[PDB]
RNA sequence: UGCUUGACGAUCAUAGAGCGUUGGAACCACCUGAUCCCUUCCCGAACUCAGAAGUGAAACGACGCAUCGCCGAUGGUAGUGUGGGGUCUCCCCAUGUGAGAGUAGGUCAUCGUCAAGCUC
RNA sequence: UCCUAAAGAGUAACGGAGGAGUACGAAGGUGCGCUCAGACCGGUCGGAAAUCGGUCGCAGAGUAUAAAGGCAAAAGCGCG
RNA sequence: ACCAAACCGAUGCAAACUCCGAAUACCCAGAAGUGCCGAGCAUGGGAGACACACGGCGGGUGCUAACGUCCGUCGUGAAA
């Protein structure tokens, strides 16, 4: 899936996801948007779910564009493992989303197309994503 | 022979010229010459010493006198008056001055630089000093509940001014982090003078204090910062770094040539 | 040019020790027709005493010699002296201490003033 | 492979801010390559170690070119 | 295009803030060339109408703060990100005689039947949107007509191609660069 | 003038600040009044521990 | 109570980069040959020396011209000290503080001491 | 040496990343002189490149040694 | 009819990236009142402690799970 092809380190911290998403939120190349109502973070393969939804629902044309880009490293301690022998290796990589944050965008569809096409992507994402437009 | 490119008279060219070539013959020192302890020789005027028919200094018309200089102080924005430790000064000052332009020679340089002499503080500088300003708001009470906040009068000014129970007057502190100003004349004038920053950067410049004011409230910032709190008088509530920082860009482009205030100070009084 | 912003970059650096010693500095400027020379105080921007060609009982068309420079370095200490300047640092400005900056830095103490 | 093995954390920092008062020879910064430059009555040991010379009161200007720190004494 | 305001003499973070919930109201500044910044407060509810209107971004708006008249242009829309709505506004005073920059849309008028379209594969994609203006307030430039029904497929459309009419200049052709609009490809 | 203060909040469970303030003030328990010289200086104390007080003027 | 120019400085992009016309009156290099000092990891351009037989443009010197760079408001927002709350991995309220970015636009800087030339 | 370390110091974990248990008789001291990396054009067997000339540069090179902080008074380079 | 340095324009993200940059926290100087009548410092006598627990705000690890574990800063219990 997406992840860096190379990385200046291998692991990161938990760290926290706070405030709006004041860049970002502002729909650039595309028409319609699917934005993001609620704070969470996507593991790098609701992406491609979703991508694949929405690339299979148009099969026609149009132009998709992935805003988000997951880039944080996590780990996960293997079973029957006690805590506190190192780090544990690098699973996946995963999205940091924050409200306002635009997740896809798409152009040259319909404007009622593309609405029911985000219905299929915002279904196998854990955030409550709304729907918006250029301006 | 080429023509002259100026644009003065011929004849106020003539002077001009004679008059430049003239003081920098006669007069070859300055303030720079004088540190303290310095041993120097001064020309003084007729008063006091016998006109001469031999002289030996470039352009001497009295009798000199040895003696040692304290320092200097300013006179003007281009003159400036030796302080000695002889006492006389033909008066009853405690120690002589005398303009520079009257040195004739130098025996001996004290250790330094020039060496500004300090005067003695008056009452009037004691009164007058940097940390003298009125230091926090100053809000009136006039309606019922006691003010908590520094804020504009917005017209009550305008239309009642003169019928009240009482001016009560409440004190109300500001953040650490700004600065009160009553007269932002008096502010820029101590600062620039004690404030640390800016303390021993101007003993060469000049600076329009007046045309600094005013560009300091033509800037919105300042404006911004502006508190009506009483009728004939507007205040200021400015956080320290934001005034510091437009003081600090302001200030440079507001040098002027001494010489030339020097001469405006001269034909004023003049006339 | 190439030159003269070389020469300014030697020279700054006693320049700058000078500055931070507080010596009063004797600085000097040689040219291709004539040199210059200037006692300055300990704070750079403050000028005492200064001896040069152009002055209106030197200039007879032959500057731009070490004998000439020997007499713009004896010149210069007697109104060093009148200036009461004494205990200077000598400041080359960039230039090679071989020739007329060498013959005009020994007028100098010739002159009564020493370093 | 193992990662633990920190270093002894040298009690860097710098003493004796702007409004102080300094003796002859009193420790002004603890630098670690010259963050602070030397002003006009400082020394600037064989570390970078910003000292006093003389006694006045600490300033932090900064000056001149290439808006370097400089720490200056100001008898006063 | 006509809206209403007040004067807003209260500042700060909190006293923004209880507007927004309290009055419903929205803050505002109007600065311009010849006179000081002056906030204004304004309701989201008329604001709403001139965002909703498609050429309001690019007009002169009129502005009655109390019984002052001005024309008042706006360049700049704080929205809030998570759910959606309209923030303080920071619109500019119109002089007479001024460059006076600002933002216009596009239309794109006529694509519906196009060489690329009909011929090869059929695909236009809006790249930019929402070009740069700057012309003189007596001309308003509502919209910029682009036609795109002769252009081939695999050919692109740069800024110089559309034509800015009657004493109307591009800041981005001004800059050494000049920006694709529009493109014709192949669907995948 | 004058301003009297009351302190209407324990000190129990307090910073070490405004425990210390309150102390500066010159209270020593609940409901407790004393008059203290309105300077800008004892009014700054105010400030910090203005939700142990009641300032009735 | 002028203009030109040299030296050292205040302050370091609101002082910078780029785009013409020019200076013979001293400098500015260039130049005759490098003889006499000195010099080349080999060079008379770097460095030095006898000036001016020559030269005013390349070079620099300041002196025009606001595209780039830099400066940057007001306002809002983010953040945050103190106290209290909620649906408590996050946010809100009262109070105080308050960025960064973005947003009309200025500028071919502003000054200190010495020295020289133009008229005489 | 950096982070965790919360804009003074300090601060733990079998927490995340790297090095040292040396070298220099000149790799030290002093005086005097000079720019780096990188791009382009040209130049015979070399060619994207070796050594040379020119411009654009405006330290993006270099530090004896790991990383951090600094270096046009260059802390970098050469000669007596 | 693929690919593609370099440059320009728009557009996102870093604890080990900064052209920037707060609030708080820190130091030094000057003052009014308060301090239960002393608050500080120094020299000595006696000690006890060196298994800590939970709550809020900031973090590491953990699954931003555990009344889980290790830190910075306050409160409570320990000892009300
Ligand atoms: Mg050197
Ligand atoms: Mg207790
Ligand atoms: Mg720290
Ligand atoms: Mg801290
Ligand atoms: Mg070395
Ligand atoms: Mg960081
Ligand atoms: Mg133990
Ligand atoms: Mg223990
Ligand atoms: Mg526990
Ligand atoms: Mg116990």
């Amino acid at each position: 899936m997406l992840q860096p092809k190379r990385t200046k380190f291998r692991k990161q911290m938990t760290g926290h996801n706070r405030g709006l998403a004041h860049r970002g939120s502002k729909v650039s190349f595309g028409e319609y948007a699917l934005k993001a109502t609620s704070r969470g973070r996507l593991t790098a393969r609701q992406i491609e779910s979703a991508r694949r939804a929405l690339t299979r629902h148009v099969k026609r044309g149009g132009k998709i564009w992935i805003r988000v880009f997951p880039d944080k490293p996590v780990t996960k301690k293997p079973l029957e493992v006690r805590m506190g022998k190192g780090k544990g290796g690098v699973e996946y990589w995963v999205a940091q989303i924050q409200p306002g944050k635009v997740l896809y965008e798409i152009e040259g569809v319909s404007e009622e197309l593309a609405r029911e096409a985000f219905a299929l992507a915002a279904a196998k994402l854990p955030l409550a994503t709304s729907f918006v437009k250029r301006t | 022979y080429r023509e002259p490119v100026t644009r003065l008279t011929k004849e106020k060219l003539e002077w001009v010229i004679s008059r430049r070539k003239e003081r920098k013959a006669e007069q070859p020192f300055g303030r720079a010459h004088f540190p303290a302890g310095t041993r120097a020789i001064f020309e003084s005027c007729s008063l006091r010493y016998l006109d001469e028919n031999e002289r030996v200094y470039p352009g001497q018309r009295y009798e000199t006198f040895e003696a040692t200089v304290l320092g200097v102080v300013a006179n003007g924005h281009n003159s400036y008056v030796a302080i000695l430790d002889m006492p006389c000064d033909l008066t009853e000052s405690r120690n002589k001055a005398i303009n520079v332009s009257w040195c004739r020679g130098i025996v001996s340089r004290g250790e330094g630089n020039f060496t500004w002499f300090k005067e003695e503080s008056t009452e009037y500088d004691r009164n007058h000093g940097w940390n003298i300003r009125e230091k926090h708001p100053t809000v009136r009470w006039a309606e019922g509940p006691r003010p908590t906040k520094v804020r504009s009068l917005t017209w009550a000014e305008e239309f009642d001014y003169n019928r009240a129970v009482d001016p009560v007057y409440i004190e109300i502190n500001k953040h650490h982090s700004q600065y009160y100003i009553t007269d932002m004349r008096s502010f820029v004038m101590f600062t620039l003078r004690e404030h640390p920053a800016y303390a021993n950067s101007f003993k060469d410049h000049l600076h329009k204090l007046d045309k600094l004011v005013m560009a300091l409230y033509s800037d919105p910032t300042i404006k911004a910062a502006e508190v009506k709190l009483s009728r004939y008088s507007v205040s200021w509530l400015i956080s320290k770094k934001k005034f510091h920082k437009v003081l600090q860009r302001l200030l440079p482009f507001y040098k002027t040539s001494r010489r030339k205030a020097q001469e405006e100070d001269d034909k004023a009084i003049s006339e | 040019s190439v030159k003269k912003e070389t020469r300014l970059r030697r020279a700054r650096k006693a320049r700058l020790k000078m500055r931070e010693l507080e010596t009063v500095r004797l600085c000097v400027y040689r040219s291709s027709q004539h040199i210059y020379a200037q006692v300055i105080a300990a704070d750079g921007g403050k000028v005492l005493a200064s001896a040069s060609t152009l002055d209106k009982d030197l200039r007879e068309g032959a500057t731009g010699n070490i004998d000439a420079a020997k007499k713009v370095g004896q010149l210069v200490a007697e109104r060093a002296k009148a200036a009461g300047v004494t205990q200077v640092a000598f400041d080359r400005s960039g230039f090679k201490y071989h020739g007329r900056v060498k013959a005009l830095a020994d007028a100098a103490r010739e002159g009564g003033l020493e370093f | 492979t193992r990662n633990g093995r920190d270093s002894e954390s040298k009690r860097l920092g710098v003493k004796l801010f702007g409004g102080q008062a300094v003796k002859a020879g009193n420790i002004l910064v603890r630098q670690r390559g010259t963050k602070f430059h030397a002003g006009y009555g400082v020394g600037l040991g064989k570390d970078h170690t910003l000292f006093a010379k003389v006694d006045g009161v600490v300033k932090f200007e900064t000056k001149g070119a290439f808006g370097r720190k400089y720490v200056s004494i100001v008898a006063a | 295009f006509i809206l209403n305001a007040q004067v807003r003499s209260d500042l700060g973070k909190g006293a923004s803030r209880r507007l927004r919930r309290n009055a419903g109201l929205v803050p505002a500044v109007v600065y311009g060339g010849d006179k000081e910044p002056q906030s204004v407060t304004l309701e989201l509810r008329e604001i709403a109408k001139l965002l909703e209107n498609e050429a309001a971004f690019s007009h002169v708006i009129a502005l009655n703060v109390g019984g002052a008249k001005e024309t008042v242009l706006i360049k700049a829309l704080q929205r809030h990100p998570a759910k959606g709505f309209v923030m303080h506004a920071d619109f500019l005073r119109v002089v007479a005689d001024h460059k006076l920059t600002a933002h216009v849309p596009l239309h794109f008028i006529n694509e519906e039947v196009a060489v690329g379209v009909k011929q090869a594969g059929g695909e236009i994609s809006h790249t930019i949107s929402e070009v740069e203006v700057s012309c003189l307030p007596k001309d308003l430039p509502e919209f910029i007509e682009v036609d795109m029904a002769k252009v081939e497929l695999g050919q692109i459309v740069h800024l110089s191609d559309l034509k800015a009419p009657k004493g109307v200049e591009l800041v981005q052709l001004a800059h050494g660069n000049d920006l694709a609009v529009a493109n014709i490809h192949a669907s995948r | 003038a004058t301003v009297k203060v009351t302190l209407v909040k324990s000190l129990n469970g307090r910073l070490a600040n405004h425990k210390a303030c309150v102390k500066g003030l010159g209270l020593r328990r609940i409901n407790h009044t004393v008059e203290v010289q309105d300077t800008p200086e004892n009014r700054g104390m105010i400030n910090k521990a203005y939700y142990l007080l009641r300032v009735e003027g």
